[PDB]
RNA sequence: AGGAGUGGAGCCUGCGGCUUAAUUUGACUCAACACGGGAAACCUCACCCGGCCCGGACACGGACAGGAUUGACAGAUUGAUAGCUCUUUCUCGAUUCCGUGGGUGGUGGUGCAUGGCCGUUCUUAGUUGGUGGAGCGAUUUGUCUGGUUAAUUCCGAUAACGAACGAGACUCUGGCAUGCUAACUAGUUACGCGACCGGUCGGCGUAACUUCUUAGAGGGACAAGUGGCGUUCAGCCACCCGAGAUUGAGCAAUAACAGGUCUGUGAUGCCCUUAGAUGUCCGGGGCUGCACGGCGCUACACUGACUGGCUCAGCGUGUGCCUACCCUACGCCGGCAGGCGCGGGUAACCCGUUGAACCCCAUUCGUGAUGGGGAUCGGGGAUUGCAAUUAUUCCCCAUGAACGAGGAAUUCCCAGUAAGUGCGGGUCAUAAGCUUGCGUUGAUUAAGUCCCUGCCCUUUGUACACACCGCCCGU
């Protein structure tokens, strides 16, 4: 089964392997419900279980995102959930269901999926850092 | 420091049979692997070559810490007629065509 | 046109030799 | 034994620098323009690009042979494993090194600075370049030093298209007073080997290629055969 | 407007003071001073000093056939391999002090004789012809009233029209790709493994792969847009089919400097003459004779704790070709610097899944001298390198000189910046509290100004042109 949507936030290394079963996300051996940060749990568990627990029983996904940093794998798991659901319901249900699930996943997130090329910036000679110099001139 | 004559004669013979000498030589150390078997201090060779240039018989070029000499007919004739080394030895600067 | 005196003048238009170069350029 | 890849690249670079400097010092009387180097398994071929071939090969091919020796004995190649040839570059005025050498030679013969510079600029204009500037810096007249330059045509000073569109050469000429520096900079035309003409698309600069417009027949009736 | 800062409450060097030299060789600053990639125990610019030398081995004034060219060495040969106290004194040993030319070593001048290469004016937007116009002329117009851009950027106006350099475009670089008829380093559709509610086929190797990784090769999407302001133009400010709406650097013009470099140079003008010659020998040693109002450091505190939490976020070096001197995993000496041994690595293949924070934070915070030092010398035992004496020694141990961001005055700073921390590379036989790069980090911003210090344009004044550090007047 190929959906080809992935989940990728920042530079975390992720895998989305799809084959029918329950939708579970494994993070450091900790599944989706019991998560590694242990402090952002509700913000990730709210969208799926309040609508149904068998909701993820459609296609199992090996999601083994070796993410370091809480902002890294947190919200990457929800990126993966939304992307996998939208692609599965796109390719393998019908167009009208595509439209409605896309509407609910877009009221989930208006436009923040993909970013611009930027990261920590380079250092220049003549100073200790990117934009800083040596002793001051008052 | 030692000043011999037959070591310089051997150096002259190798120069004639080659055109240039291939032996790295250091003033500080008596022996270098390339310098060996031709045990004459670098200083001797370059001082003799500076005296030769002050006299003038040979051609030369310099590049990136290296000498590149050229022995013409004048130097061949001079090494022929001074050291009475007969022309049974043929110079190596005219090989092939 | 002679260029040697022209260059000598153009190097220093008010030098010690300016008068002679300008005079040589006239004729 | 074998060394690492980055070290082999650095070593071939230093070898090329050695070779270029050596052939500029040695072949400074013929008129030296450049070198090309090609590699096949254990066969390395070097070509000296110069304006005068009948003068660089020498009598019975002496110098061209002798060079091999001073390569073989220096670079450490195995015996008989180095080959080198001689061809003449198609043009001369488009190589900044060649014209810098020419200006250096003219100032070596006592020809005056301004007339020599005028000659080289006129040559470059007649060569096909759309711009050249040459600077002679140092003592030309008097104890103090003048920097005198002539520029004609066009010349970009900034941006990337100054590496693949401008050729620059810096050389020195000795004198009873001191050293004179010669800087020659040349613009190149659009298409390779000195603007042969349009070829397979490799765009590099802005151009407005205007073809011939379509023409309609004046006669009311059309062509009859 | 603030944050971090500072000869104050540690560490590295550049002046506050100098005559057994002890340090300033480049300074009119901000264009000297952790700068000469200049961390000198190598012989450092020798430096200061009982330093065996000749490093005249450029051919021609005297020139012998021994210029006189060692010593671990018993107070008489008074330093670890300097017979430099005393006619002692030797297993290669004949080897001269110089007139036609930058020669002893070419790091010694003149960088105001120069080149080249840099720095600065230059971080700003300026600069120049040709033809034409104005003026006797120097010169001017073009190069501008204005709108108004980061911008001589562009609309436009127009005695100017056409052009040239710079700016932009350009190049490299950055939280963007469901094609790489793409990959043993990275998981994998249907094989052959397989408890378990189509997987150890990444443990032969999926010939389709690809999603992360290769930022490794081929791509597009600020206007098939909206609102408002503006001459409805050039443009600017906010957003309703919507990944992308100022990344950071490189290059960087004309004209200039008596800016720096002759101590980078086989890039070079103008030179010296005669004995422990700047090159070998200097146990000891050069700024170190120094008190955080020149880079890199202390938060009087839940934003902070020692792994009950990491399937991690992440530059770039590394061995023998001259040349022995590289990176190191793993065992033992071990509860450890350091030593031994087979092993891997010319490198996405080995160091290595580089120990680049420990988010619940399993010694565990009430009026916080006392986790925000522990104002550092005792201890298994202390180095692949002669010299570690102000220095690569090394794995680590109770409150105690500071107390809430410590002002005379200062070659800092606005979207992963400031500031913590650390890790690399250059230097590196030994070594970085130096420099150059690399990592987890943001905005409701101040979407400002010309009051300081400066720069640019226009008008204007000038007795200035060596150009206000000017000229100049008088006792």
């Amino acid at each position: 089964q190929s959906v080809q949507v992935f989940g990728r936030k920042k530079t975390a290394t992720a895998v989305a392997h799809c084959k029918r079963g329950n939708g579970l996300i494994k993070v450091n051996g900790r599944p989706l419900e019991m998560i590694e940060p242990r402090t952002l749990q509700y913000k990730l568990l709210e969208p799926v279980l309040l609508l149904g627990k068998e909701r993820f029983a459609g296609v199992d996904i090996r999601v083994r995102v070796k993410g370091g940093g809480h902002v890294a794998q947190i919200y990457a798991i929800r990126q993966s959930i939304s992307k996998a659901l939208v692609a599965y319901y796109q390719k393998y249900v019908d167009e009208a269901s595509k439209k409605e699930i896309k509407d609910i996943l877009i009221q989930y997130d208006r436009t923040l999926l993909v970013a611009d090329p930027r990261r920590c910036e380079s250092k220049k000679f003549g100073g200790p850092g990117a934009r800083a110099r040596y002793q001051k001139s008052y | 420091m030692l000043m011999p004559k037959k070591n310089r004669i051997a150096i002259y013979e190798l120069l004639f049979k080659e055109g240039v000498m291939v032996a790295k030589k250091d003033v500080h150390m008596p022996k270098h692997p390339e310098l060996a078997d031709k045990n004459v201090p670098n200083l001797h060779v370059m001082k003799a070559m500076q005296s030769l240039k002050s006299r003038g018989y040979v051609k030369e070029q310099f590049a990136w810490r290296h000498f590149y000499w050229y022995l013409t007919n004048e130097g061949i004739q001079y090494l022929r007629d001074y050291l009475h080394l007969p022309p049974e030895i043929v110079p190596a600067t005219l090989r092939r065509s | 046109f002679p260029y040697e005196v022209s260059d000598a003048l153009q190097d220093d238009p008010k030098g010690k030799y300016s008068k002679k170069l300008l005079n040589k350029l006239v004729g | 034994v074998q060394i690492s890849k980055k070290r082999k690249f650095v070593a071939d670079g230093i070898f090329k620098a050695e070779l270029n400097e050596f052939l500029t010092r040695e072949l400074a009387e013929d008129g030296y323009s450049g070198v090309e180097v090609r590699v096949t398994p254990t066969r390395t071929e070097i070509i000296i690009l110069a304006t005068r071939t009948q003068n660089v090969l020498g009598e019975k091919g002496r110098r061209i042979r002798e060079l091999t020796a001073v390569v073989q004995k220096r670079f450490g190649f195995p015996e008989g494993s180095v080959e080198l040839y001689a061809e003449k570059v198609a043009t001369r005025g488009l190589c900044a090194i060649a014209q810098a050498e020419s200006l250096r030679y003219k100032l070596l013969g006592g020809l005056a600075v301004r007339r020599a510079c005028y000659g080289v600029l006129r040559f470059i204009m007649e060569s096909g370049a759309k711009g050249c500037e040459v600077v002679v810096s140092g003592k030309l007249r008097g104890q103090r030093a003048k920097s005198m330059k002539f520029v004609d045509g066009l010349m970009i000073h900034s941006g990337d298209p100054v590496n693949y569109y401008v050729d620059t050469a810096v050389r020195h000429v000795l004198l009873r007073q001191g050293v004179l520096g010669i800087k020659v900079k040349i613009m190149l035309p659009w298409d390779p080997t000195g603007k042969i003409g349009p070829k397979k698309p490799l765009p590099d600069h802005v151009s407005i290629v205007e073809p011939k417009d379509e023409i309609l027949p004046t006669t009311p009736i059309s062509e009859q055969k």
